[PDB]
RNA sequence: UUAAAGGAAUUGACGGAAGGGCACCACCAGGAGUGGAGCCUGCGGCUUAAUUUGACUCAACACGGGAAACCUCACCCGGCCCGGACACGGACAGGAUUGACAGAUUGAUAGCUCUUUCUCGAUUCCGUGGGUGGUGGUGCAUGGCCGUUCUUAGUUGGUGGAGCGAUUUGUCUGGUUAAUUCCGAUAACGAACGAGACUCUGGCAUGCUAACUAGUUACGCGACCCCCGAGCGGUAACUUCUUAGAGGGACAAGUGGCGUUCAGCCACCCGAGAUUGAGCAAUAACAGGUCUGUGAUGCCCUUAGAUGUCCGGGGCUGCACGCGCGCUACACUGACUGGCUCAGCGUGUGCCUACCCUACGCCGGCAGGCGCGGGUAACCCGUUGAACCCCAUUCGUGAUGGGGAUCGGGGAUUGCAAUUAUUCCCCAUGAACGAGGAAUUCCCAGUAAGUGCGGGUCAUAAGCUUGCGUUGAUUAAGUCCCUGCCCU
RNA sequence: UUUUUUUUUUUUUUUU
């Protein structure tokens, strides 16, 4: 019922990497939309990211087709449940202003 | 409308699959106290068998990750 | 190696406005969101966010409009920081209907009946220079029937052209438990000749005349 | 595993709503997909008058 | 080199191209007219309603489409100082050479 | 035995009550019809495994932009899938969780189930909960929207008088207007919405603007005609036609008559036009319709053998019937065959997620095919060589050659699939129908009507609908009987 | 000159 196991390390790779997960609700079935950031289509998508939805790590957000999805400082604060991993970085919107 | 259903009966429980095996599995044979004998064959190079074995069948030789069936008469 | 034609980029430049305003009111609705412009340059493209609170707007280090920046990049594809946001804070916050007919949500959800929060809101709209004001509330407001409840300020035009240009519609939907609200809000913006606070076309019946010349005019 | 079968390259069911993933009333092509529904909401905003 | 000013409504386009005429003719350019193109109308027409009840009622959306075309035969260099305008957000520009 | 009966008085509504008006969804004078036939397509009723369902006077019935081969699809019949988020807890397999070859099985090449046993690497799985999803119910729980009351002129408050009050007076005796439109009178005073004013379009126009993505005149070259400086079409300046911006131009202004100092009406000159078509559109409502447009939504219902979801068929089309919107017709003012001849909206490809328009040449009788070329468009299709009409031929009052349904055989073309529906074409078959009973609709000038084209749906695609044109009448310019509305 | 009838109950009220 799992996706690959390199599929859930790269999508909060991505995640990690931007702050911003974008994807649509088109359900994988009649038609195969893939995003254009990865490999992985959209259902892998949608079940790694309504477990951050589900457990308050990664705020929701829905537009006519399409998923947003939004950070906050408690999902920082489970942004450290990922920097399990790496050492100390933050993904590049926090961190600096010009 | 206000139509009502129920089971009729002539399709029973088939259950999904419960996976039996033993309660181990043991492959490996020692000969000699030392020596290594292995009882069953190996898949040919297709990036599977040199980890991955075959199985064992009536007439059938069967791969595991990549489906390479090899059958001889 | 793209291009469409005149008559197609039109239109698909009119569902990207859409598509990116109601977007930004539908995860924008805990300030006070007015609107956009959109301005397009063949370098960088900016997003005027035309807000109530720009500190919630900027937030705690400057992160919400960087975040929201990198949201519109990754759908749309205009990568490499080409799309630029700025918000701008809106000095008449009572005369843009969107923004009060907003702020009348946040009210009406945690409690604050609804006779208190409409005279609230209109007596507020009626000192911010508005010539005349409406505030409709329909829904289930004490009782099973829909009580409808009508709420009319002042001076209110209704038919030929000018409304579209002199009526500042707002239309939004409040969910409580006793099921949905609609409200509806329309402000007919003061004729101010100059300037970005009411329209500069003055009523075609409101006719103005100067007053009497001189006086003076005997020979020698 | 047989999730799509049916190619659905064309005909109605590859006909999809932009605003709310609707395929039943139809949906024009302008550039634009829509509903007739929510097309009277968006007008105002992707800039159709009547005159 | 010739300039298409494709826009969304009259007043923006003659505006804008009134400043192009202002800001061409004090340089020694031979300019050409801003040729009007006729205008595109594209039209929607729709039921009006959810459900089919009612009287049959029509909606009908029309926008207008404005083009002018103006020549400018020159080297490009002088182009590169024409194209750095303030320009109003409703107002397209293609240069062709 | 019953909780009212009743009295005055106010506002609605209504009146086969009176006054004053208005409207072709009303009439008169007329036109085209519809209702009669065939056919296309909705609806009721049957049949059905299901023939999914909403709407039932205007204010449902070519409506859900509902033109379905499947998808759509909501209904049957059968087979898979979890997308069971997430907590706690159970086994925790001393790591073994799913994926699958082959064989049986099943429509299936579904590891669905069984035989068989390799793989899979801490997401599972089992359960307790919660939750998710729903074209399920409830438009009489609701938002949004739409329609209608209501295409008529109506509607409301502040202060003040009247009355205990409900309310009224403003909002009116009269004149006038499409109009609560104005003039006037006046216990009312100033006001506001609506109508107009406003926006688009139409018509006129400057010799303003100015044009190699539009032209024209000249000037050439150039082909033919006669030959006589001519004539027809191929390749220097000016905007009249082509496009579109600013501006102007029409106001009852001028005359006369009817008019109370009036408000205004009638007739006429001049003009391009003495006013065209729309849009928007009040206060208050319907217990109008949509939960099947929505991630707009309350509550209920169902949630793993699903009302979620795919997947394969079938179906909404099935016919002893009645009804509605329509198309083709009933022929000589016509059909057939040839020739001649002029349009306007607007549409067209690598599109925010899946998509063309066609020029040329050659093959084929036609539907069509093959190479080549253009068009992201005032550039190419396309000086859109349209139909109607016009000229000539044949047919000659005959169910005739009018009529073209019924249906036999074949041929292209889309598509994953046309069979119990595609569509197009060829040959054959050749019915009813003789201008339509009771009744009813629509309509005043580029109007009804004949006719073709473009768009929406789409792949295939119009008899539908929505815009465009093209040819182009008859009879009104009036009333309140009939239908219905507004004011005392 | 006509011209009659057309189930039955569904309708509750505020602070400044
Ligand atoms: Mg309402
Ligand atoms: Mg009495
Ligand atoms: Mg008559
Ligand atoms: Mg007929
Ligand atoms: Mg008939
Ligand atoms: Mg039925
Ligand atoms: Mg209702
Ligand atoms: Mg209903
Ligand atoms: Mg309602
Ligand atoms: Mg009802
Ligand atoms: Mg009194
Ligand atoms: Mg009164
Ligand atoms: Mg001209
Ligand atoms: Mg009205
Ligand atoms: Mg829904
Ligand atoms: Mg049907
Ligand atoms: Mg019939
Ligand atoms: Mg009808
Ligand atoms: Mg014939
Ligand atoms: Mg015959
Ligand atoms: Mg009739
Ligand atoms: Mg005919
Ligand atoms: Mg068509
Ligand atoms: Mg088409
Ligand atoms: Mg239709
Ligand atoms: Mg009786
Ligand atoms: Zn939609």
């Amino acid at each position: 019922m799992l996706m690959p196991k390199k599929n859930r390390i790269a999508i909060y790779e991505l995640l990690f990497k931007e702050g911003v997960m974008v994807a649509k609700k088109d359900v994988h079935m009649p038609k195969h939309p893939e995003l254009a950031d990865k490999n992985v289509p959209n259902l892998h998508v949608m079940k790694a990211m309504q477990s951050l939805k589900s457990r308050g790590y990664v705020k929701e957000q829905f537009a006519w087709r399409h998923f947003y999805w939004y950070l906050t400082n408690e999902g920082i604060q489970y942004l450290r449940d990922y920097l399990h991993l790496p050492p100390e970085i933050v993904p590049a919107t926090l961190r600096r202003s010009r | 409308k206000r139509k009502k259903k129920s089971y009729t009966t002539p399709k029973k429980n088939k259950h999904k699959r419960k996976k039996v095996k033993l309660a181990v599995l043991k492959y490996y044979k020692v000969d000699e106290n030392g020596k290594i004998s292995r009882l069953r064959r190996e898949c040919p190079s297709d990036e599977c068998g040199a980890g991955v074995f075959m199985a064992s069948h009536f007439d059938r030789h069967y791969c595991g990750k990549c489906c390479l069936t090899y059958c001889f008469n | 190696a793209v291009q469409i034609s005149k008559k197609r980029k039109f239109v698909a430049d009119g569902i990207f406005k859409a598509e990116l305003n109601e977007f930004l009111t539908r995860e924008l609705a805990e300030d006070g969101y007015s609107g956009v412009e959109v301005r397009v340059t063949p370098t960088r493209t900016e997003i005027i966010i035309l807000a109530t609170r720009t500190q919630n707007v900027l937030g705690e280090k400057g992160r919400r409009i960087r975040e929201l920046t990198a949201v519109v990049q990754k759908r749309f594809g205009f990568p490499e920081g080409s799309v630029e946001l700025y918000a701008e804070k809106v000095a008449t916050r009572g005369l843009c209907a969107i923004a009060q007919a907003e702020s009348l949500r946040y009210k009406l959800l945690g409690g604050l009946a609804v006779r208190r929060a409409c005279y609230g809101v209109l007596r507020f709209i009626m000192e911010s220079g508005a010539k005349g004001c409406e505030v409709v509330v329909s829904g289930k407001l004490r009782g099973q029937r829909a009580k409808s409840m009508k709420f009319v300020d002042g001076l209110m035009i209704h038919s030929g052209d000018p409304v579209n240009y002199y009526v500042d519609t707002a239309v939004r939907h409040v969910l409580l438990r006793q099921g949905v609200l609609g409200i509806k809000v329309k402000i007919m913006l003061p004729w101010d000749p100059t300037g970005k606070i009411g329209p500069k076309k003055p009523l075609p019946d409101h006719v103005s005349i100067v007053e009497p010349k001189d006086e003076i005019l005997p020979t020698t | 595993q047989l999730y799509w079968s049916h190619p659905r390259k064309f005909g109605q069911g590859s006909r999809s709503c932009r605003v709310c993933s609707n395929r039943h009333g139809l949906i024009r092509k302008y550039g634009l997909n829509m509903c007739r529904q929510c097309f009277r909401q968006y007008a105002k905003d992707i800039g159709f008058i009547k005159l | 080199i010739r300039i298409t000013l494709t826009s969304r409504n009259v007043k923006s386009l003659e505006k804008v191209c009134a400043d192009l005429i202002r800001g061409a003719k004090e340089k020694n350019l031979k300019v050409k007219g801003p040729v009007r193109m006729p205008t595109k109308t594209l039209r929607i027409t729709t039921r009006k309603t959810p459900c089919g009840e009612g009287s049959k009622t029509w909606d009908r959306f029309q926008m207008r489409i404005h083009k002018r075309l103006i020549d400018l035969h020159s080297p490009s260099e002088i182009v590169k100082q024409i194209t750095s305008i303030s320009i109003e957000p409703g107002v397209e520009v293609e240069v062709t050479i």
